[PDB]
């Protein structure tokens, strides 16, 4: 179990760890979060109490170094960052653990949420993603836009999302314009899959990292390329059955875990209709379709 | 954005544009069969592209073969209508292909951006007005050049026939949208308005009657009545 250690707390914020938030108190004695599962990626977020603008937060994994958090008075915000000097860190949470200054990450041993959300999610992909090559975990906020929203102004704090447009060269065959428009397979599978993600996993590891970005920072570029991989899927007629099956795994605990009172702004009506109801898949989607009936059959 | 009664002049300015009007493409008859259940017989059907500031119809006539083992026919002819739009786009000189195409029907719009992914800067458009092409078919050298057809087949019309020597673009795209408004609303009486005096006949290379200017007035007259009597038969006015 790992530690993502706080030098201090001066601003009062709302602090994530996944899905999980608590409230800190401005200059509240708090060293920060312990009991960290190892094995998954991770992220920690940010809401300041005095600017609800901005959400922002760091994708990491306790595998790849050493990370702790300490505000910055100038800049404004609580910044991740690296200790190299491994005998020094252990040596202050060690000191921070005695004192019981660190709150306890609340995971419920029954509970597989955050690995379902995550299953396919690579740190190793978000840095890709997320290009800041000297750091070995990834900002994200509500702010940032994607290549393609770019497209349609700052490339260095940009979300570099793999482009899906359905009416462009890429996604329709010369000579089989009708066919590939109204059936995204060729497109799904050999363009996207074979080509460019190589396999399933990838591609629904951006999937899953897209709606995570959407959820935690509110960021609309992600919102539109998470609906953007499902309605790919979706509109092809042929999706290798390990694929559809796992989709709707995926879509199942992102409707489960979505905050209710955020579903006007995070679900694209068009796209789950088309998707349930009217799509090559509308009936590959068992568990999506029915917490979704039961959880938003206003959206429907 | 859309063409509507807002940006009307914009069609007769010099850039060179094309209506596409698909009303005509899938054309078929139902009738009943032996076991009275019902079945559709197709028969051939155009394609009405039109460049409205100097008249120019490519009618490309789709010949019933080409429905021939094929299933969905009212989606399938938007698409083959983009395809024959794209083709002639690509057969003509790059000093002649549209700068903007304006389909009469929404559907047309996302299978016509499809096949002119190659034209990113043709500009196809949709229209808010309800245009009478539909209306095509009651033209009689048209309708027999389609109905004759065995193959498919690009026939050239200048629809303004010799007008364009007398009045200018906007006149006759207003004269031609009157004529067709009124051969839809009432094709009888129309096409009795149009020939009832034997003296007026119709060029060989022509569409409509060899009109005076002042003859051009009088049967516009009669075709305003009668789409306002048509009108008042409909609504009870
Ligand atoms: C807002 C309630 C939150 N989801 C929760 O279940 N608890 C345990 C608060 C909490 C979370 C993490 C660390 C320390 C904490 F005190
Ligand atoms: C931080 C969330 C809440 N405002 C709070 O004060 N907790 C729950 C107490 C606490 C627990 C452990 C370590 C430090 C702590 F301050
Ligand atoms: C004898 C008049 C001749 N039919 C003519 O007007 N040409 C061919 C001009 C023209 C060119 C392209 C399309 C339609 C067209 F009408």
């Amino acid at each position: 179990m790992n530690t993502v250690p706080f030098t201090s707390a001066p601003i009062e914020v709302t602090i994530g760890i996944d899905q999980y938030s608590f409230n800190v108190k401005e200059n509240q004695p708090f060293h920060g979060i312990k009991d960290i599962p190892i094995g998954h990626v991770h992220v920690i977020h940010f809401q300041h109490a005095d600017n609800s603008s901005m959400r922002y937060g760091y994708w990491f994994d306790c595998r790849m170094g050493n990370f702790y958090i300490q505000y910055d008075p100038k800049d404004g915000l609580y910044k991740m960052m690296e200790e190299r000097d491994g005998a020094k860190f252990e040596n202050i949470v060690h000191n921070f653990k005695e004192r019981q200054m660190m709150v306890s990450y609340p995971k419920i041993d029954e509970d597989d949420t955050w690995y379902n959300l995550t299953e396919f999610v690579q740190m190793d992909k978000i840095r890709k993603i997320v290009r800041k090559d000297e750091n070995q975990f990834s900002y994200v906020d509500s702010s940032m836009t994607t290549v393609q929203e770019n497209e349609l102004s700052d490339p260095a704090h940009s979300l570099n999302y793999t482009v899906i447009n359905f009416k462009s060269r890429e996604a329709i065959r010369p000579g089989h314009e009708m066919e590939d428009f109204l059936d995204k397979s060729y497109y799904l599978n050999t363009v996207m899959l074979q080509g460019i993600f190589k396999n399933s996993s990838n591609y629904f590891g951006e999937l899953q990292f897209a709606f995570l970005n959407a959820m935690f920072f509110g960021n609309y570029g992600s919102s539109l390329q998470w609906h953007a991989m499902i309605e790919l899927i979706c509109s092809s007629a042929t999706v290798p059955k390990h694929m559809l099956d796992k989709l709707d795994e995926i879509l199942y605990y992102q409707i489960k875990t979505l905050p209710e009172q955020y579903s006007d702004i995070l679900l694209n009506e068009r796209v789950w209709n088309i998707c349930l109801y009217s799509s090559f898949q509308k009936n590959s989607l068992h568990n999506t379709e029915k917490i979704m009936e039961n959880k938003y059959p206003e959206l429907l | 954005g859309a063409m509507n009664s807002s940006n009307y002049a914009e069609l007769f300015n010099n850039d060179i544009k094309l209506f596409v009007d698909d009303t005509n493409v899938y054309r078929v008859t139902v009738h009943k069969t032996f076991e009275g259940n019902v079945a559709t017989k197709a028969i051939n059907g155009c394609i009405f592209t039109l460049n409205p500031k100097t008249g120019h119809l490519f009618l490309k006539i789709i010949h019933t073969s080409v429905w021939a083992g094929q299933k969905r026919l009212s989606q399938l002819a938007k698409w083959k209508t983009a395809e024959e739009v794209s083709a002639l786009v690509r057969s003509l000189p790059k000093e002649e292909q549209p700068k903007q195409i304006i389909v009469t029907r929404k559907a047309m719009l996302d299978p016509l951006e499809v096949h002119m992914l190659d034209f990113p800067n043709i500009a196809i458009r949709p229209t808010e007005l309800r245009l009478p092409f539909s209306a095509a078919m009651s033209i009689d050298k048209l309708s027999d050049v389609v109905m004759k057809a065995t193959e498919p087949q690009m026939v050239l019309f200048n629809i303004y026939d010799d007008w364009l020597d007398r009045i200018s673009s906007y006149t006759a795209f207003s004269r031609l949208t009157l004529l067709l408004r009124a051969l839809k609303t009432n094709e009888e009486s129309a096409k009795m308005i149009l020939l009832s005096d034997p003296t007026i006949t119709i060029k060989s290379y022509h569409l409509w009657p060899s009109f005076t200017d002042e003859q051009w007035i009088t049967i516009e007259s009669q075709m305003r009545d009668l789409i306002l009597t048509e009108y008042g038969r409909k609504y009870n006015v």
